RNA sequence: GAGAACAGAAAUCUCCAGUAGAACAAAGGGUAAAAGCCCCCUUGAUUUUGAUUUUUGUGAAUACAAACCAUGAAAGU
RNA sequence: GGUUGCGGCCAUAUCUACCAGAAAGCACCGUUUCCCGUCCGAUCAACUGUAGUUAAGCUGGUAAGAGCCUGACCGAGUAGUGUAGUGGGCAUACGCGAAACUCAGGUGCUGCAAUCU
């Protein structure tokens, strides 16, 4: 029985990790900006590595978060690229799931060699009503075991809506 | 005399064996936990070795 | 420990010094620890305390200021005041004694019975 | 595990629940203490869903004491059934508790506001209750900064705007806009308001209503308390477990 | 720890555990809605009057009142 | 007796697993014009308690559970220790006197105000 113990989507984070910093980052900027409607966030490097070719504080990625109907709409238009076929993995233990796409032009947006091509990673966090207890300030607490999301519940919800497969 | 002392020492040995059994079950599962933790620690410090990581400065 | 702040300390009261590690401010006096002194003046933030410190073979008088967090009320005079009040009551009753203290006296005569407690003889 | 549990150091119970902040509490309760007794009084405002709380507390080693306490459920008696948690309603509750305490002290004193855990934001209902109390006449220290309509771009304030907020102007203009733009959300969010058919001038007059009423009788007409103690106790013990 | 295209042991993203094992000028005390990181505003690291401890010489720290000030809604600092 | 708010003492309260919770409240939850802040009304800010839920949180019981606390004719008058002797080659005499461990028992107590079938 599930009157309020459903499994709604909470949010989707779309991320673009670039090998270099500059107008390439600004272009990936622009891509996620146009896809979401809102302004994205530029993420810097934590530490220098010198084999990936970067340094501390270099602005080496850009990402964005989306909540609401927009999130699942973009999710479906992206999963069309993966044609509704994920793996047994790509589902976390705690009940979240994500994938990655090359050739972002495979959802609506055209080639436009003005800018080039980028790939991006979708990650999608799931929950139920009542997550506010671990997110508010006053009254903070944690959620019970029975109400915890899980890989099995998410995979069943996914073999349900979007009507997909597991592929191994 | 041999009748009396052997039931008394046998009851006491029963107490001794119960004590020992109990302590050894507890320390056995404790040892298993610590050994698995030790192996996990060794496996993670095996892959951290590939990272250059001068521990001193700030990187 | 908020009960270490709702603690009135009037001039005259006696207090022990026991400074806790949890407050870096005003950690006083390395050997003024477990030592008792009465309070002479009080300000905000503050209490006064005087101690008779001995140097050579004379007791000189060191006055000091401390945060309230370190000081503590002394139970030094509890039995003294209890005995004084009881002495007033006993003096009133006499007016209507050995109110003084006395060490432990030798226990007096008595009788020990054998009803169910027969003495149990034994050996090494 | 055993060692982690043993080396664990638990905080205070009231902190383990997200209920108090001893950092702020000590700065509040701690006195000058050159002056000895001089009990320090603090007005405690709290917002739950469906209800507001305003109290005036002294604290002592007994643990604390409540000389005066009011809530928003009293305001139906004073002329408003609706919107108990809003800005104007908390303002009314603050004026109520202020006139109450001033009546009991017989003067018409100095009380320090407790914010709780709520964030300090321009246009907050805690500052609405502050203005209600200062209305009532208790001298509390404050600044005109955080009242709404405070133009963040400079150091000035418009009194007419927070006057409208006191009268319920934002809810009224939103009522008007949502009404002349739609009726789905209107019928959903204003069912009692719809059955009552109240006006903007209406609702301002009702708040004036209630203001004069609390100025008339702030003496805490208490609840009627049906089904006295033993009834409640036995019926609750029917459903209370026991070892 | 689990998880996400190129991306691997370390590039960025998300979730769970995590009393401190991190940081605060290397095995130690103290600090977790902080004494830590980020953000907002400032530059009380300011003058005058006396008091205490370390110490007869000062300096150091300490509390204490009046002013000019900063800060926060405030208690207060 | 239940609950809410403010607290005191700060694990007998904490951790883990399961279960129950009529009513009351609390809580999730509904919405985003304004006050406000967010990459993102998720947090924070505001509005109506209306759409609806005890699923969660919270409260209480349960476990030859972990830990935490109390006690012991528990250890034990033991170890250790002050004093004396032309005592032996460590005991005796007058005296003081533990802790760990083990065992047993327990698993929050309370103040102020308000409120509830």
């Amino acid at each position: 029985q599930n009157p309020m113990r459903d499994l709604k989507i909470e949010k989707l984070v779309l991320n673009i990790s670039v090998g270099e910093s500059g107008d390439r980052l600004t272009r990936a900027s622009k891509v996620l900006e146009q896809l979401s409607g809102q302004t994205p966030v530029q993420s810097k490097a934590r530490y220098t590595v010198r084999t990936f070719g970067i340094r501390r504080n270099e602005k080496i990625a850009v990402h964005v978060t989306v909540r609401g109907p927009k999130a699942e709409e973009i999710l479906e238009r992206g999963l069309k690229v993966k044609e509704y076929q994920l793996r047994d993995r790509n589902f976390s233990a705690t009940g979240n799931f994500g994938f990655g796409i090359d050739e972002h032009i495979d959802l609506g947006i055209k080639y436009d060699p003005s800018i080039g091509i980028f790939g991006m990673d979708f990650y999608v966090v799931m929950n139920r009503p009542g997550a506010r207890v671990t997110r508010r300030k006053r009254c903070k607490g944690t959620v019970g075991n029975s109400h915890k999301t899980t890989k099995e519940d998410t995979v069943s919800w996914f073999k349900q809506k979007y009507d997909a497969d597991v592929l191994d | 005399l041999k009748a009396l002392k052997d039931e008394k020492e046998e009851a006491r040995q029963a107490k001794i064996t119960m004590l020992k059994e109990r302590r050894e079950k507890k320390e056995e599962n404790e040892r298993y936990e610590r050994l698995a933790a030790k192996m996990h620690a060794k496996k993670v410090e095996r892959m951290r070795r590939r990272e250059k990581r001068n521990k001193a400065l700030k990187e | 420990h908020l009960s270490t702040y709702l603690k009135v300390y009037k001039v005259g009261d006696i207090v022990d010094i026991k400074a806790n590690g949890s407050i870096q401010k005003g950690m006083p006096h390395k050997f003024y620890q477990g030592k008792t002194g009465v309070v002479y003046n009080v300000t905000k933030s503050s209490v006064g305390v005087i101690i008779n410190k001995m140097v050579g073979n004379r007791y000189l008088e060191k006055r000091l200021n401390l945060r309230v967090e370190h000081i503590k009320h002394s139970k030094c005079r509890q039995e003294f005041l209890e005995r004084v009040k009881a002495n007033a009551a006993k003096r009133a009753e006499a007016k209507a004694v050995q109110l003084k203290r006395q060490p432990a006296q030798p226990r007096e005569s008595r009788i020990v019975s054998t009803e169910g407690n027969v003495p149990q003889t034994l050996a090494p | 595990s055993s060692a982690y549990s043993s080396r664990f150091q638990t905080p205070f119970r009231r902190r383990r629940e997200g209920k108090t902040d001893y950092y702020q509490r000590k700065r509040l309760v701690t006195q000058h203490k050159a002056k000895y007794n001089t009990p320090k009084y603090r007005l405690v405002v709290r917002f739950t869903n469906k209800d507001i709380i305003c109290q005036i507390i002294s604290s002592t080693i007994t643990g604390d004491v409540v000389l005066a306490a009011a809530y928003s459920h009293e305001l139906p008696r004073y002329g408003i059934t609706h919107g108990l948690t809003n800005w104007a309603a908390a303002y009314a509750t603050g004026l109520l508790i202020a006139r109450r305490t001033l009546q009991k002290l017989g003067l018409d004193f100095k009380v320090f506001l407790d914010i709780g855990l709520q964030r300090t934001t321009t246009g907050a209902r805690v500052f609405g209750a502050l203005k209600g109390a200062s209305d009532g006449g208790l001298y509390v220290p404050h600044s005109e900064n955080r009242f709404p309509g405070w133009d963040f771009e400079t150091e000035e304030i418009d009194p007419e705007l927070l006057r409208s907020y006191i009268f319920g102007g934002h809810v009224s203009q939103y009522m008007e806009e949502l009404a002349d733009d739609d009726e789905e959300r209107f019928s959903e969010l204003f069912k009692g308001y719809l059955a009552d058919d109240i006006d903007a001038d209406s609702l301002e007059d009702i708040y004036t209503s209630a203001h004069e009423a609390i100025r008339a009788d702030p003496a805490f007409k208490p609840t009627e308390k049906k089904f006295t103690k033993e009834q409640y106790a036995a019926e609750s013990k029917k459903y209370r477990q026991t070892k």
